[PDB]
């Protein structure tokens, strides 16, 4: 006949637990938006809320600095951007907003689409947790923050012997900094214009780090992404029937 | 002894009945009316809850006994008063109310939980106090229409629900871990038509606990496809996915299920062994034309997942009577089996026409894929008059009842011999438009005549439908000095079936003997009146067999009168001279003045009860003699002769709630 008293039940069912997510969700989305406290690798790094502007890590490449350990000490710190909790953030604040407007909306298309799309960037946050971006990515990294960002990162990290650029191991749900240290070429396999000056991949100093804080607002975004998987399949069934 | 009941005419609600194995005594329980009907032993043994509202569902709680029956805004629970006993019984126990809306589907679950669905699907608890069992409605939410089906697992998988005509089944999990009042989680599960069916695999072993995975739910779509939807706990991560399609044949319309479980207990290991498919449950695809195709699944319940698939067994086919009598719709309570009674299955139907019939199938033979036809015969049957019943008519040859009530509500029933004793099938309904005071079967059942306290004499005809096709009538002057007392079939002294001359004692005398007959209309005949005996008829008693004899000569009327002057008077006629004459047979002097009820058999027998009502006193008509004598402490209510074509005459002496039989006993020359 008509399916809407399948499109008005999303009151009776969706708004009762609207909340409930809504305010998971922004609890989560607080802590990556706030300033927040935070051979082998030397020292530690700290990420405040979105962007991390504190590093302190060394490397201990075998085949980086001509054998020498890169101790690419930060210069007593300098600003930085990371776009891998921005988008997160961007994200939680437009499933607010929605959770906020469209929770009273005429037309429950508007309330589904707008928690399709919150969840769709829940699980796009979920996969960028799972692994590292594609600019944060060793073999497309350039690189960042290792040779400008870092003090002396030029010869730290691009030694005449052999290039020893650092790149962020972010595919444990947690911020991570390592290095892979290779020699000089270019002068396929080794690399092709790596940071101007392709180099074959000679050594590692992979190390994995947890995120105290980053952790939690993983899992409690995955668990929210689980609920509004339900909740999207439920909305959209009553949509298909009629 | 074979008793079989007719305890009341079953409801169309889809839960309007439920078979249930509550500590192997395979319960069931069905509505009819404003009456509950549970058959507990075997079905030998019957009781009935009245209740003042029309009972929409029953269920029956496997674990403890407990039925919970809906009516109107409320529902009422019963329990075994003794929780364990050879013969149980139901009393009232508890009452639930939440709101305006009739309980239009309810069921039973794990630890006295309900899921009693309205239009908000109600779930509660019961079990309190030292047994007050005051019940706590734990949940309680809306739907977007009434529920016209519900089902209730145990633990975790929670409830599912449709709604009438719905395509998408509302799956409510127990989404809290803990707390009373635990908030359900919501799964849409789409169909792509209506259900028509659905219910959860069974799996008691897993309790007490109850925290277990592969709650399969079974659902029949609109579109002659079975669907198999796999559960898991996986933390409630599972699952609103089809695990399994069976799409039925354009002949099968009808589906069920047996369970791994009956097979388990039904079995054995070395009979197991073949065909080999105690792995998964089973499931019969049955169409109208009888012929049906039983098949089992692959790892139906497997914990971990697997590629279920549907693998034929066997390909059946049992009469009409074992699949459906043309019904519209079938409801098929879960098949369980028949108590210790190993490798039969309690079968039942539901032909929401009246009647649900209970088949024992035998397993081993169904799934005989080296097999015949099925070997399903009819156990028993269950239905139930209309209203009440105010006087039951036989017809002389015995093979035709006709119940009559305070109402227009009467019934032409024929005796049916079912597997287990005998039990009556009715066949028409005799529309009338006032109660009917006296009337007479012939034709086997197929021509009725009957007068009504009005004083209309009606002839109906009844070849097939229903429907009784009401074909000739009259009426009397009704005088209001002289009344009728009985209606006589006086044979004719040939055998004759175009008319049947039937004479109205209109107290005393003044026989009218009305040539009755369909073809033609009625008439009227003059001859004769008989002697009243005193001006005044008492308690006039007809004289039949209940054996299709057609002799003419016979005494008709065994008339009494105040004094003891008992006397059977003959019949006859002559259709020519359009006049019958009355001639007394015999005329015994019986030693009794008042009697309370008089009866007399073909065979020249004669029972009276006297004044008092405990005597009986049983007379020879061929030698008013009396032949027995006895004392009852209870008054004998009423009297009832048989007979047969060898002389097997036997007295049934009705007393308040039990009725005695009694036979001849050969004089013994050498003893007394």
């Amino acid at each position: 006949d008509a399916v809407k008293e399948c499109s008005w039940l999303i009151e009776e069912i969706v708004k009762p637990q609207l909340p409930n997510i809504i305010d998971n969700f922004s609890k989560c989305l607080e802590m990556l938006e706030s300033d927040q406290i935070f051979p082998t690798v030397k020292g530690v790094i700290t990420r405040q809320g979105q962007y991390i502007v504190d590093f302190h890590i060394v490397v201990r490449f075998p085949q980086f600095q001509r054998g020498k350990q890169v101790m690419f000490r930060m210069n007593t710190g300098l600003n930085f951007l990371l776009i891998q909790f921005s988008k997160i953030m961007t994200h939680l604040k437009n499933i607010l907003e929605i959770l906020n407007q469209l929770q009273v909306a005429t037309d429950v298309s508007e309330f589904v689409s707008k928690f399709g799309v919150a969840m769709e960037l829940l699980n796009h946050s979920l996969i960028l947790l799972q692994n590292p971006p594609r600019d944060l990515v060793f073999p497309e990294d350039n690189n960042f923050a290792m040779k400008e960002m870092f003090q002396d990162c030029y010869s730290v990290c691009e030694s005449t012997a052999h290039i020893l650029g650092l790149e962020l191991t972010l595919c444990r749900n947690e911020l991570c900094i390592e290095l892979r240290n290779l020699i000089k070429v270019t002068k396929l396999r080794r690399g092709v214009t790596f940071d101007n000056r392709v180099v074959m991949e000679c050594e590692k100093l992979i190390v994995s780090t947890s995120d105290p804080t980053l952790i939690s607002i993983s899992a409690k975004l995955n668990s929210l992404k689980a609920s509004m998987a339900n909740h999207q399949a439920n909305l959209v069934a009553s949509k298909q029937l009629s | 002894m074979s008793l079989n009941f007719l305890p009341g005419r079953p409801n169309a609600t889809p839960q309007t009945a439920c078979q249930a194995t509550w500590q192997n005594h395979t319960i069931f329980a069905y509505c009819s009316g404003n009456n509950l009907i549970i058959l507990t032993n075997k079905f030998t043994r019957l009781q009935t809850i009245y209740t003042q509202s029309d009972c929409t569902a029953v269920d029956i709680n496997s674990q403890n006994g407990f039925i919970a029956l809906s009516f109107h805004n409320r529902v009422l629970i019963y329990k075994p008063i003794h929780q364990i006993m050879q013969n149980p019984k139901w009393t009232q126990c508890c009452q639930l109310f939440h709101d305006d809306t009739p309980v239009n589907c309810l069921r039973w679950s794990s630890d006295n939980e309900l899921a009693i669905g309205s239009d908000f699907l109600s779930f509660w608890k019961i079990k309190d106090n030292f047994g007050v069992y005051q019940p706590i409605l734990q949940w309680n939410q809306k739907q977007p229409k009434p529920v016209y089906n519900v089902i209730i697992s145990q633990d975790s998988q929670l409830i599912v629900s449709i709604g009438k005509y719905d395509c998408n089944a509302k799956l409510w999990k127990r989404v809290s871990i803990v707390g009373e009042q635990a908030i359900f989680n919501l799964t849409m599960l789409p169909h792509p038509k209506p259900i028509t069916a659905m219910r959860w695999k069974k799996e008691p072993d897993q309790v007490s606990k109850n925290n277990t995975a592969s709650h399969a739910l079974y659902t029949l779509c609109e579109d002659k496809v079975l669907r198999i939807w796999s559960c898991f706990e996986m933390e409630k991560n599972h699952t609103v996915q089809i695990w399994g399609e069976v799409p039925l044949s354009p002949t099968q319309k009808f589906c069920v299920i047996i369970d791994n479980w009956i097979i388990r207990q039904t079995l054995s290991v070395k009979d197991s062994e073949i065909f080999d498919i105690s792995d998964s449950d089973i499931v019969i695809l049955g169409s109208m034309t009888g012929e049906m195709e039983v098949l089992a699944l692959n790892n139906l319940s497997q914990d971990p997942p697997k590629p279920m698939t549907k693998k034929t067994i066997s390909h059946k086919k049992v009469k009409k009577a074992t699949m459906l009598n043309d019904t519209r719709y079938l409801y098929l309570p879960e098949i369980q089996p028949y108590d210790n009674v190993k490798g039969k299955l309690s079968f039942l139907v539901h032909d929401l026409q009246g009647v649900i019939r209970h088949l024992l199938i035998d397993i081993l033979q169904l799934i005989n894929n080296k097999t015949e036809d099925l070997s399903a015969a009819l156990e028993h049957k269950f239905t139930g008059h209309n209203k009440s019943v105010q006087k039951l008519v036989r017809s002389s040859d015995g093979e035709a009842l006709l119940t009559t009530s305070r109402f227009s509500e009467n019934g032409v029933w024929y005796p049916q011999k079912l597997n287990h004793g005998v039990s009556l099938r009715l066949q028409n309904t005799i529309q009338t438009e006032s109660p009917i005071k006296f009337a007479v079967v012939h034709e086997l059942g197929k021509q009725v005549i009957c007068l009504l306290e009005n004083g209309a004499l009606q002839a109906w005809e009844c070849p097939t439908q229903k429907q009784s096709y009401l074909r000739v009538e009259t009426r009397l002057k009704e005088e209001k000095k002289i009344h009728p007392i009985v209606m006589l079939n006086t044979p004719e002294p040939k055998h004759s079936h175009e008319r049947h001359f039937t004479a109205l004692i209109f107290s005393d005398g003044s026989i009218k003997a009305f040539e009755v007959s369909l073809t033609r209309g009625i008439f009227e005949v003059k001859s004769d009146s008989l002697d009243i005996d005193g001006d005044d008829i008492y308690k006039i008693s007809i004289i039949d067999p209940v054996h299709q004899t057609f002799v003419s000569n016979r005494p008709l009327i065994s008339l009494i009168t105040k004094k003891g002057l008992t006397r059977t008077y003959k019949a006859i006629v002559n259709y020519n001279d359009r006049h019958v004459q009355w001639i007394k047979a015999c005329e015994i002097n019986t030693g009794i003045m008042n009697c309370t009820c008089i009866r007399g058999s073909s065979t020249g027998k004669l029972c009276i009860v006297n004044s008092t009502g405990k005597v009986m006193s049983l007379w020879d008509l061929n030698r008013g003699v009396l032949e027995y004598e006895e004392t009852f402490h209870n008054p004998i209510e009423d009297i009832d002769w048989t007979s047969t074509e060898y002389g097997q005459s036997i007295v049934s002496i009705g007393f308040t709630g039990y009725a005695l039989l009694y036979t001849q006993l050969r004089y013994d020359y050498t003893n007394n």
